[PDB]
């Protein structure tokens, strides 16, 4: 009893773990606890590769499962990490099953960095071990049967899936084995096969001849067509051919004998006789051109037996005319068989490695999502700051609310006195006397690690080449000069940073030295301060006019508009929506993650409150503006230019531009230095990548 | 003001 099966395709080993740990750490906390787990994956992973395909083969549902499990492990790491750019390359080496190539070469080999090429492969492997197996069953016994017809089914599946993804999953031409053409006729053969154990349990449970005939009439449809594929192309191995053919007739001549059965059981002695004829003609050309493949001895003599009687009851008693075979029906067909599926997980007992690891396009999504949320905040947030500075910068311009506060030129107005007491009580000059020199101290230290982390390198890079020079045999390796390319460019990069900053620290100094003699004067206790604002006639008349409510409550609002202001930019800043969850629910619900409309979705639900009372404020402020610049050059009218008031007016306008400098500048300092403090955190991990590779080295 | 200087970082 002959069945055909298929040959592995061998692979060469390839470092599995290498591509992937290097992507998972660039991916997590160093140390961090996920990576105690990612990276202890695909370790277990590329052991199993090298059992599922690395090892001499073993015939057994042991070897098929690891292989079976290996299949559903790689489906079940496409999406986490990105293949898809092929950036992370990891190439996989694959020979012709068959040593099929176009060209008179034996065995075409083939690398590639497609994951798709790995999934076909271990796929068509699977389906070949599975067909191996099939065929090694003991067909006498009803398990041997079971086991055979489960077999080729899944071969049948697996083949057919293979013709069926193969070249989406490959940029370029597959080797022949697994062309979707060799793929689907193997498909083919390995469901007739199936077809075959169906048609000989029927037999063995000896069923009715009409069902058996069925049966074997349509496993040699099965087997025909399968043999009509390979007519005309030559890509599975020398013995599948005659084989094929082989069976097809086997199987004809058991419908055909079968069928006779019936003819006979109703008394068509002339059909019965010429279908026994037709099987003996088949079973003959069989036994004299495929004897080195097919056994037929028994059932060409139980034909031989059962025509040799019929055509006795037929010359002597029954005289039925024989008919031509082109009279007779159709016999029918009754097919048993389905080519099975491929749904990962198709080993038993699965468990993905790497579930928890989250997927690609969902990291992808997230980081999208943040550089969008960002804008969101920081557009909205430095819009409303910069309309600030706009409107305190005009109230000074005017000085207002002085001006309407300034009853008696002769005391320190009520603004003034507060916005005094305000800079008083948050440490006065003094404290952006200290900020201001320390700052050039933080950009020392900075300026001090990378200075010390390069010289590292240098020095390092010296001996290096000190020593290669010196002995070329025992001092060869790759240059310090090329491993360091990479730091040294973080290291200009860094440089260029420190540039930015110091610049920015000339500004910050500028406004500091042309701000400090006010600012001085502003801190000052209240007395001596008011000594020091000249005084002037107050003109009385401005008490309950008309022009002064106005402008009293049009600042109230104005006031209570930039208050505003302070919490807006907090809430801001304060909420946040986690995304994952919603992209995750985007991408089982649904093939793809579009982040795009789903994050604007999601911005405007949590963030469209705010933004558009942000966006209220400016236009607010607008008007109020507006109506301001014009009721106050009214209350200009009331006002009065004598040389005693203009003197007055200076230093009141002065000393309110000195607040919102005094406010503006700790900010600017402030900001300053939570940089250069961050800065100090990320250049001494930047020493330290610096220091454990002049160590490994 | 030092915000230029983040944004290389």
């Amino acid at each position: 009893a002959t069945f055909i099966s298929v040959q592995l395709k061998k692979t060469s080993e390839v470092d599995l773990a290498k591509p992937l740990v290097k992507f998972i750490q660039q991916t997590y906390p160093s140390g961090g606890e996920e990576q105690a787990q990612y990276c202890r994956a695909a370790e277990e992973l590329s052991k199993l590769r090298r059992a599922a395909v690395g090892r001499p083969l073993d015939k057994h549902e042991g070897a098929l499962e690891t292989l079976l499990r290996y299949y559903d492990q790689i489906c079940s790491i496409e999406p986490k990490f990105p293949f898809s750019e092929n950036q992370i390359c990891l190439t996989f080496t694959w020979k012709d099953a068959f040593d099929k190539g176009s060209l008179f070469g034996g065995s075409v080999k083939l690398a590639l960095a497609s994951l798709g090429y790995e999934k076909s492969c271990v796929l068509f492997n699977c389906a070949a071990l599975a067909s191996q197996i099939a065929a090694e069953q003991n067909l006498d016994n009803d398990e041997g049967l079971k086991i055979a017809a489960k077999h080729y089914q899944f071969a049948s599946g697996a083949f057919l899936h293979i013709k069926e993804t193969v070249l989406s999953a490959l940029s370029r031409e597959p080797t022949v084995d697994i062309s979707p053409d060799t793929v689907g006729t193997l498909s083919l053969i390995m469901l007739a096969q199936a077809q075959e154990v169906f048609f000989l349990k029927a037999t063995r449970d000896k069923m009715k001849d009409a069902i058996i005939a069925k049966l074997a009439n349509q496993a040699a449809d099965y087997f025909g067509d399968a043999f009509k594929q390979c007519q005309y192309k030559d890509t599975l191995p020398k013995e599948v051919f005659p084989v094929l053919a082989a069976k097809h007739c086997i199987m004809q001549a058991n419908a055909e004998y079968h069928q006779s059965i019936l003819a006979k059981q109703q008394y068509y002695f002339g059909e019965e006789i010429a279908r026994l004829q037709h099987a003996a003609e088949l079973i003959k050309t069989v036994a004299s051109r495929y004897d080195e493949y097919v056994n037929v001895k028994d059932f060409s003599d139980k034909i031989n037996r059962a025509l040799a009687a019929a055509k006795k009851d037929n010359d002597f008693i029954y005289h039925d005319r024989v008919p031509d075979l082109k009279d007779l029906d159709p016999i029918g067909k009754a097919t048993l068989v389905k080519s099975t599926p491929v749904n990962v997980p198709i080993s038993q007992k699965f468990t993905d490695l790497f579930e928890k690891m989250v997927p690609v396009s969902v990291q992808q999504s997230l980081a999208a999502y943040n550089q969008r949320k960002a804008d969101l905040v920081n557009r909205s947030i430095a819009q409303m700051r910069e309309a600030t500075t706009l409107a305190n910068g005009v109230l000074a311009s005017l000085n207002l609310p002085a001006a309407i506060e300034d009853v008696s030129g002769d005391t320190v107005p009520q603004s003034i006195l507060t916005k005094s007491r305000s800079v008083i009580e948050q440490g006065g000059i003094q404290t952006v006397d200290q900020l201001i020199k320390e700052l050039p101290e933080l950009l020392q230290r900075n300026r001090e690690i990378l200075d010390e982390s390069l010289r590292l390198l240098d020095e390092e890079e010296a001996t290096d080449n000190d020593l290669r020079a010196k002995f070329k045999e025992r001092w060869q390796r790759t240059p310090s000069n090329e491993l360091y390319k990479p730091l040294r460019a973080e290291g200009t990069n860094f440089r260029t940073v420190l540039d930015k900053a110091v610049q920015a620290d000339g500004q910050v100094k500028e406004c500091y030295q042309s701000h400090r003699d006010t600012i001085v004067l502003l801190c000052k206790p209240e007395p001596e301060l008011n000594a020091a604002i000249p005084s002037a006639n107050p003109a009385k008349t401005m008490q309950g006019s008309e022009v002064v409510n106005v402008l009293k409550s049009l600042l109230s609002n104005l006031d209570e508009v930039k208050k505003e202001r302070e919490g807006l930019e907090n809430d801001l800043k304060s909420v946040n929506f986690d995304m994952t969850s919603k992209f995750l629910t985007a991408l089982a619900q649904d093939g793809v993650i579009n982040e795009e409309a789903l994050s604007v979705t999601e911005l405007d639900r949590v963030y469209g409150g705010l933004t558009t009372k942000v966006q209220e404020s400016l236009k607010k402020q607008e008007g109020l503006l507006k109506n301001i610049q014009v009721s106050h050059q009214e209350f200009s009218k009331m006002k009065q230019s004598n040389n005693e008031a203009n003197l007055r007016e200076e230093v009141l306008k002065n000393l309110a531009t000195a607040y919102d400098n005094f406010v503006e500048l700790v900010a600017n300092l402030k900001e300053g230095t939570k940089f250069y403090n961050e800065l100090t955190e990320i250049l001494v991990r930047f020493q330290n990548k610096c220091s454990d590779i002049v160590f490994a080295r | 003001a030092y915000d230029p200087a983040r944004k290389l970082l």
